[PDB]
RNA sequence: UAAGGUGAUAUGAACCGUUAUAACCGGCGAUUUCCGAAUGGGGAAACCCAGUGUGUUUCGACACACUAUCAUUAACUGAAUCCAUAGGUUAAUGAGGCGAACCGGGGGAACUGAAACAUCUAAGUACCCCGAGGAAAAGAAAUCAACCGAGAUUCCCCCAG
RNA sequence: AGGGUGACAGCCCCGUACACAAAAAUGCACAUGCUGUGAGCUCGAUGAGUAGGGCGGGACACGUGGUAUCCUGUCUGAAUA
RNA sequence: UUUUGUAUAAUGGGUCAGCGACUUAUAUUCUGUAGCAAGGUUAACCGAAUAGGGGAGCCGAAGGGAAACCGAGUCUUAACUGGGCGUUAAGUUGCAGGGUAUAGACCCGAAACCCGGUGAUCUAGCCAUGGGCAGGUUGAAGGUUGGGUAACACUAACUGGAGGACCGAACCGACUAAUGUUGAAAAAUUAGCGGAUGACUUGUGGCUGGGGGUGAAAGGCCAAUCAAACCGGGAGAUAGCU
RNA sequence: GUUUAUUAAAAACACAGCACUGUGCAAACACGAAAGUGGACGUAUACGGUGUGACGCCUGCCCGGUGCCGGAAGGUUAAUU
RNA sequence: UGAGCCUUGAUGGAAGUGUGGACGCCAGUCUGCAUGGCUUUAAUGUUUGAUGUUCUAACGUUGACCCGUAAUCCGGGUUGCGGACAGUGUCUGGUGGGUAGUUUGACUGGGGCGGUCU
RNA sequence: GCUUGACUGCGAGCGUGACGGCGCGAGCAGGUGCGAAAGCAGGUCAUAGUGAUCCGGUGGUUCUGAAUGGAAGGGCCAUC
């Protein structure tokens, strides 16, 4: 299931649109790589499988708090 | 990505700096490794509470005795002296504790030698003011009466 | 409620009943095999095979009940790794499947029309998928207006082919 | 109104108009108890990987157009009454 | 019925009964008819419900100009002797009808295209595990032994028992003919015929699924069908043809 | 040997043999949006693709065209900036 | 290593016994080496891009081991080998009958060929 | 020889087309050339020498211009 675990992000449809203006069904997927975060607050590491983006929102609000949502939400982790 | 430091760190580190680095470098090394944290503004006060509650609070408090020599600034009571020699010259020296002997009854005891002149200590008259330790920068004002016994 | 009754093809038999337990209607309860979500395991549905606790003046063996999975919670346990975590057992709740349309969402055609055809259309239709209610959805302005003023969402009629 | 009864029935039967009914189980209303539950005032606070932007698509009657508005796969990224 | 034309040897119909094809909705115009008339008329909704209320609104009484704008005129042009379009005819709303528009739009009919299921009980290929081949020939390697060589070579008997080896039943196929051809049979019967220890043959069960399978390759086979299976659906596809 | 089950059994397919070509192993290749798997529990005396088609004697010239292989100058050339 | 800024030696405590580099108006004199009673120049510290080594810490492991776990999955852990390569998302140029949807006119003494089409 | 009438705005009234359209035209207005003048000239003896609509470009033009003033874009005339 390419699904960011942190930000929701799955793949979506659109079209592809030649100069002819053809419409052909495709897909956009999340940029996601599943990485090893370092917790401490669990000395341990969580390996999250993330988009870019993901990641940034944990660079930014925080792994404990990203880690807080999850959990807060059913989430393995 | 900015964060501000814990330890040294080369290139950059400065025990709590501003500097801005590289998103990957943190997030997969100078953290989850501890060695600086995320410039999260919470923060840049968090330690910068620190750059005021410090390097303008203690380097303050650093002024508690004035030249620790106060209420001293009216010479000490000739209790006994520093000594004397050679027949109207001078010949004895100080002890490794011999320059309280004199003012060896004011403020608190002691008895270590902290010399601060490296010379054969002049030999002549006998009143002098120079400092000797009092601290890590300040000095102190006192004078030697000799005995005539 | 009652003087008639034991559904029908479908008689007959043997019976029930007439002033209140015949029958008949309705409320509430009892019982409710097996298969079936099917849930002890299995399986070519309605069959096969267990385990654990029970129970028998005949306490062999054969009856009765529990034992699926998953989630939340708790208790007891408990690794690599000593603490922890993972894991494991148990217990209590819950879910599971079915089924009209209407509803919200994920995905989404082609014939066809353009008197051919590719932009365009058919159409976000058919169809598949998930979810829910009695309705759903939407909703109390970073909305419109236009220098006057309106004051959420939904629905209908005009505006206007 | 209607139906039936040996042919077409207001008055033969069943009904209809009308007026009546429940030991029970339930629905909706109110009035009350229970556990909850929070009410009013004063002083505050006022939704960031967000709005905006590049790219690619998608949605707006609007087919990139001179094209506002909206969603976002990808890269980025504010102000703060 | 179709045709320039059909007794026509061109189409359809064995016959009788029943059924069977220009419809419905909403728009829009015209005609007929009715009402009111420079006006006609209400929609939703309300309702005292076919009344009444509701005149939002629509159409009409004013055109010209791309438009600003002007206005019984106006536009063209600098302006037109002028030119074009206008001013001189009554609308409007029901009701019935004739056309059109959107809808399956008079009825029936394709070959097909798309979606979602069902099918390897026939067949193709493969996997697992099992079964089957009367009878009769040929007689490879190798081996023993004699003869033979300086020793090998070589040679004779014997022995052995190979092979998509031979002949030929079962078994598997299907080259020719005849019959049959409203069959005994939706692919056979009868006489002949190829293989028959193998790239053999066959039972049970399993796997591969439709632009897909499988194919010793014919476009062959995939349940009597296959240049794209069957079923349901889009679906009354479309049919300028009959 | 195989084949058009049902008008073709052949000179068509196949075959051992031969050649070219790809593949260093998590091979190439192939089913698969993936995970997983065949190749192969193999490893260049192997695996795939293509052609030829026992065996004998043999397989000449042509690299312009098309296809493919190699080329660290130059010209031309995308997103981006 | 291309280019900017900061700077300490170039354009804008005397005289004599002694030295590397040179557009030196063509024949100088220097720019420094020793001593002796805002614009044309060399290296540092830098800031900023390019190239190159190596590192480890993302990431790969279809090597070995530990445990969950009597397990050819998985997860965790340790170790080894690689390593910011590879790979994957978004964008982009090329290739691309493998797959797809289609097009491929009419007239015509039948059609096609030829011819013709205002 | 002198010139730019190969002029701008229009146009009674004809032709010829299903239509889109094409064609001929004296005359009026402004302005111009030639000629002493009467006068002739809105190309070429005539009849072939061509391409609708869309979209877009260029010049001109406040006609329009989504709160207002502007602008973008649209219209109109010329033209590609
Ligand atoms: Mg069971
Ligand atoms: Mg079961
Ligand atoms: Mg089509
Ligand atoms: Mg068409
Ligand atoms: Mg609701
Ligand atoms: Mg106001
Ligand atoms: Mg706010
Ligand atoms: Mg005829
Ligand atoms: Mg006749
Ligand atoms: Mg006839
Ligand atoms: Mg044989
Ligand atoms: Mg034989
Ligand atoms: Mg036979
Ligand atoms: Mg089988
Ligand atoms: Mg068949
Ligand atoms: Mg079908
Ligand atoms: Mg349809
Ligand atoms: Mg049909
Ligand atoms: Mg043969
Ligand atoms: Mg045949
Ligand atoms: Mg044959
Ligand atoms: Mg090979
Ligand atoms: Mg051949
Ligand atoms: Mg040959
Ligand atoms: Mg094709
Ligand atoms: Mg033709």
């Amino acid at each position: 299931s390419r699904v960011c675990q942190v930000t929701g992000k799955r793949p979506v449809t659109g079209n592809n649109r030649s100069h002819a203006l053809n419409a052909t069904k495709r897909r956009f997927l999340p940029n996601l790589h599943s990485h090893r975060f370092w917790v401490e607050s669990e000395k341990r590491f969580v390996t999250l499988r993330v988009s870019a983006k993901g990641m940034r929102v944990i660079d930014k609000k925080g792994i404990d708090t990203v880690l807080a949502e999850l959990r807060a939400r059913g989430e393995k982790y | 990505m900015q964060v501000i430091l814990l330890d040294k760190v080369a290139n950059l580190g400065s025990l709590g700096d501003q500097v801005n680095v590289k998103a990957g470098y943190a997030r997969n090394f100078l953290v989850p490794q501890g060695k600086a944290v995320p410039a999260t503004k919470k923060n840049i006060e968090f330690f910068e509470a620190r750059r005021a509650e410090l390097e303008a609070k203690l380097a303050e408090v650093l002024a508690a005795a004035n030249a620790r020599a106060e209420k001293i600034n009216a010479l000490e009571t000739v209790t006994i002296a520093s000594k004397a020699g050679d027949e109207g010259k001078l010949f004895g020296s100080i002890g490794t504790r011999d320059i309280a002997d004199a003012v060896t009854a004011a403020g608190v005891e002691v008895a270590k030698s902290e010399v601060r002149l490296p010379n054969g200590v002049l030999r002549t008259t006998g009143e002098h003011e120079v400092s000797f330790q009092v601290h890590s920068e300040v000095f102190a004002k006192v004078i030697v009466n000799v005995v005539a016994e």
